[PDB]
Parts: structure tokens; C-alpha cells; sequence
């Protein structure tokens, strides 16, 4: 058979990060 | 960044402080830090003329209401005093008092199934970890002065990091290899 | 490429998070990380108000539910403290429950056969592989922030490749000589 | 064979029992065993005239001495007891002191380093392996009644087995070939 | 020869045999990967085939 | 013959034994032999009160240290509990542990290269070439009491032939015909 069913690697499409904070007073 | 500015009601602002007599040159001190920075701060010497009336029923005000914060003055006299008052301390009437304070703090601290919701340690200078009962070293413990932002971000009720909003689950891409 | 979309139930999305104290500010870019990409990350410094309440509770509350992921910040503290962190340092009060969380984990980790379902150990910046406890080395060590896409899959529980489905043997064809 | 007596100062020969209600009746025959082999147990239905003073002081009393050997009698209620006692029940005052036994307990397991010096977990008939609180399986579990020697022996501080003595190593002899 | 190596289970996979590689077995590999391996070494009808 | 005496330091005298319970009454025996013969032999059943302490700190304590042998008792249930003690068994707490060890060992054995330093089967009297581990084939495996002699000689780190020094290449006399 055929190898056109390859493998597909999965990673992740949009991210975000940051937005930490802290009280100072 | 942007200021903000505690929307605490006045009712959350009540304080009560539990000391021994070594630790009170520093206590008035911390009194005053805490009443500059807008508490109200119940503690025996400027209750005095109030307290005097009757001390029990004084004491019991504070002991009964649930929003009122109790913070503990830790220091080498404070574990002598609210083990050993009675005897060891030539019947001291201070050291009693603070003893019976602590006495009802456990009470209510075990009626709660040992969660601890407004009883404050506070470890002043002279003291050290050791000196902490056992029962108020499972919450935070705070040195003074060395903490003292983390003590009125406490008293605010005030998380010192703010975690940023939990967002949604990323998105997964399939690319064929 | 295509779009996927992942099921993970909310109750799947609870993490806790152990480190020591030498890796603070990465572990704090860690768990913004994690909760922006819809993560729930308990962790000492965010959850402190809840946590002052009671600190063991709060650690058994991640300790006993099987389906909180635990991810081991490992930095060469780390080893330190969860090994000697009683005895090496001053009474670490954040080493020891440290140590205490690492000895939770190693005592289910034994009883479950030695087979690691939860624990994720995560190099940080400052870390090496032989910091790694040992019982810690027999499963995938991500490291920070090198391979922070692998650990978000990892927490998705998703594959990183998709194996296309088993076939049909081939058959055979049968010719005479 | 032949006999032996230890030395055991009678300071050595208290021990301390925590329990709940569903082992009480098992628990006096624990009791009535142990005093009569000649140790000073101390447990709340028997000392009623002193704990009655004052209980909270009666408990710490235990907990602060190092030398006190705790045995705690494991059961479904226990577990029950430990984590949800304030909650699933209508005030159970005694689930309640057994809760905080079990907290202080805790706490001190912590600040030693997660290294358990005398805290004796014993399963009572009905109970289970399960029944163990997790930081008590890293210890050696005895059952009760069926290994009641096993339990006086660790009371005694006695191995069950002795080591010979350590030899000198063999000499090597050389032949030729 | 990790690429070929995907390549080559690929082919294997699209002609029906249950290829156990450790890239792909990567969920359950991770519980315990000494015991993943034992678990095909010991198995004497398990086909090891070693890309040089 | 002539005699012969070892330096080896007390240090390199450490055993640490790991075996099953179906061995125990012969592992008993197999410690004495090695006590009496000068060698500090670590085992959970005389080693009970350190372990009690904490039962994982004192695995470890030998499992890290690079220079203590292990001995690895094998017998028909050894392979059966380094295999299946997970849920075969309704949690056999020695299986447990004698699993843990035994990953343990072969992580150390991979790191390591695939090269065994320290870890020496011993068969027991029930025991078959199949139940030694395949990893541990690669190595010498000693019977007992058979080899017993053989074990001695191996924990003393003495070859049991001494080849003789390497001469010098001999001179060829030329005798021309």
C-alpha cells in the first residue's frame, strides 16, 4: 500500500505569554 | 503602573494585638506604623480608659468577632508567658491575660477544624522561629520590620503577585512529515 | 496545515508546581506561561492568601487528587533542599516543605509500582541533568524554555506525532519461475 | 535459650494513643495490653480527672516531649477524622482534638526534615493499608492484634533481630598451580 | 537517521504492522521507559528491527 | 602456601542486600556469613530501626553511594516482585520496595553505559539461571552456598588467580645449517 497517510507532527498554533505583576505599595 | 487603592470597608480594618511585656518598647512602635497606614488598631495601653471598665468583656469583643484580625507579637517572653504564666512567672497579670488570649485563639482554632483565618504571627526582634507556637507556624509567619509591606498587604487582604487571567487552550496545528 | 482543537475536560487543567527558591523569577515566567495558555497553575505565590490558611492542607489538596499534574522545577537548590534541607541548611522553612512534597511523591511513586503518571520534571536555565533525583530520570526531563511547546503538548496529554492508522497486510501476488 | 531485661528508664515508658470512636473498644483492650506488659500509657478516656483541667493543655503536654512514643490507631474513621472532621460531622468534639493531634504531628514530621523519630502508625482489625495517612507509610505499619510482640518490641527500642558481631576479614592463603 | 526512521514506520504502519517506536509511544513510554523497552526485549514474537 | 592480607579500607566494606521474602530465612544465613567474615552488610530486617526513621531516605543512602556492592538475592519470587509487584501481589509492601530498588539499579546501569560496577547476583538455593534479570546476565553470577568462597573473594576485590609478572620477550640464538 501506498505511504501517502503520513505522519503529521502536531504543535501548538498561537500562544501567549507574560502579564505578571506586583504591588508595591 | 496604574495606582490602586483598597476598597476595604471600615469594618475590616479592625486590628487586636496580643503581646508580652519585653516585646511592648517595639509594639508601640508598630502600633503606630499600622494606625499612619489607616488601621484601627485595638491594643490594651490606648484602650486603656475603654479596657478599664471591664477587661474580660474588652478582651471578649475582639475574641468573639470573626472579622477582627489578631496579630501575635512572637518573642522569647510571649512562649514563656502562654505556657508557664501562672506558675513559672510569679503570677504575672499580663502574662495571664495574654495566656487566656491565647488559650480562646487555640479554642477557636481547633473548632475550625485547625484552619487558622485571622490569627497573625508577627516575630519582632528579639525573637526567633522556635519561638512560634507550634499550632501558628502552620500559616505564614512574618518577621517586623523586616516584612512589614507583606504585613499591611496582609491586613489589606491584598495577594502581593496578581496572576494574569487564565486564557483559552491553545490551538494545535497538524503538519504531515 | 490543519486546525486541532483539544477536549481536555477543565477538571484536566489543574497544575501544581514545587521548585526551590534559587529558581523564583523563571518559575514565575513559568507559570505566567502556563496560565496564559489556559493552564491552572496553583502555586505557593499566587494561592498565598488561601495557602496561609493552612499550608499542609493546601499541599494535600495537589498531593492527593490523582489527576493534578505536578511539575518538578529542577535546579541544583533542588537536589539540595530534597535532600539535605533539614540538616545542610538554617531550617529553610520553604526547603522543607519542599522536601516534603519530593517525599509525598516518591512514597505514591512506590506505591503505584514505580510507574510515574503525574510527575513532570522541567530542567530550568541553571539546571543540569545530574541534578535530576534519580526515581525523576526514568521519564521524559523537559527543560525550560527550551522545550516549552513539548511541555505544553505534555500537559495537553497530545501526542507529538500523529501515527496514521494500522493497515491492511499487504497482499501477495504469486508468479512462477 | 536465654533471657534478657532492658534497661529502659520508666521516663522512656510513656506512650501516647490518638484514636476515634469506631477503635475505642479495641482501643482499651491496646491499652490494658501495654500497661500490662509496663508502660505508662496516657490516652483521654483513662487520665479523664486530668485532661478535664484543661485538654488543649492536656494534648500539648504530649506533643512538646520528644521522648513520648505517639501511637496512632489507624481506622476508617480516622482518615475520616483527619481530613474532613470540622465538616461531615454535626462538631464531633473528639474528631475534632484528633484532627489537630494529627496537625501538630504533621507539622513537627515537617520541621524534622520529613524524618519520622516517634510516631507509631498501628491498623487496628478493621482498617486497611489505605487507611494510612501517606506520611505515615514511610514508616513501619504494625497491625494490631497481629503483630502485638513486633509493636512491644518497638516500644522497648529493641531489634527483633541482632547482628553478630563484625569479624575481621579472611586471610588470603596463595597456592601455585 | 531519525528522519528515514519516521519514513521507514510510515511504511511499515500503511502495510499493517503495529510498528513500537519510542517517538510515537511517547505517551505510555513516558510512564516508565526501562519497563516500555522490557516490555518488547522479553517478548520473543516481537520483530526488533535495527536501522543501522 | 603463603599468606596474604587485603588493605581494603573499612569504607569499601559496605553491603547492601535486596532480596525476597520466599529467600528470607536463607538471606539470614547468607548475613551471617558475611558479618562473621568482617564485611558491614546493610539489610532492612537488622537495619530496622534506621529504617524505620525513614524507610526511602535509607534505600537511597545506598543506592547513591557509588561504593557500596549491592547483592542482589534472586529467587522465583525476586523476579516475579521486580515485574509485577505493582498489582499481582494486593500490594506487597516488600515487593514494592524490592521494585523500586531494582529500577533504581538498572537506571545506574544505563546511565553508567550498559556497565555493571557493582551489582552482584547471588542465586539462592531455589533459584534458576531464568529468574536472574537479563541485565544482570552480563556479569558473574554466584551460587549459594555453592560459590560462597567466590562471593568473599569478589567483595574483597581480589582476582582469584594472580597471573604471574609478564616476563621479558625471549632471545632467539641462531644456529645456521
Amino acid at each position: 500500500a501506498e505511504e501517502g497517510a503520513l505522519v503529521a507532527a502536531v504543535e501548538p498554533g498561537p500562544l501567549a505569554d507574560g502579564a505578571a505583576v506586583r504591588l508595591a505599595l | 503602573g496604574t495606582l490602586k487603592t483598597s476598597n476595604l470597608p471600615e469594618e475590616l480594618r479592625k486590628v487586636f494585638i496580643t503581646y508580652s511585656m519585653d516585646t511592648a518598647m517595639e509594639v508601640v512602635k508598630f502600633v503606630n506604623f499600622l494606625l499612619v497606614n489607616g488601621f484601627q488598631t485595638a491594643i490594651d495601653i490606648f484602650e486603656d480608659r475603654i479596657r478599664g471598665i471591664d477587661i474580660i468583656k474588652w478582651m471578649e469583643r475582639y475574641l468573639r468577632d470573626k472579622t477582627v484580625m489578631i496579630i501575635v507579637a512572637i518573642s522569647p517572653k510571649y512562649k514563656q508567658d502562654v505556657e508557664g504564666a501562672e506558675s513559672q512567672l510569679d503570677e504575672d497579670e499580663h502574662g495571664l491575660h495574654t495566656k487566656y488570649i491565647h488559650r480562646m485563639m487555640q479554642i477557636e482554632f481547633i473548632k475550625q477544624g485547625s484552619m487558622n483565618f485571622r490569627f497573625i504571627p508577627v516575630l519582632f526582634p528579639n525573637a526567633k522561629k522556635e519561638h512560634v507556637p507550634t499550632w501558628l507556624q502552620n500559616t505564614h509567619v512574618y518577621s517586623w520590620p523586616k516584612n512589614k509591606k507583606n504585613i499591611l498587604l496582609r491586613l489589606l487582604r491584598e495577594e502581593e503577585f496578581v496572576a494574569p487571567p487564565r486564557g483559552p487552550l491553545p490551538t494545535l496545528q497538524v503538519v504531515p512529515l
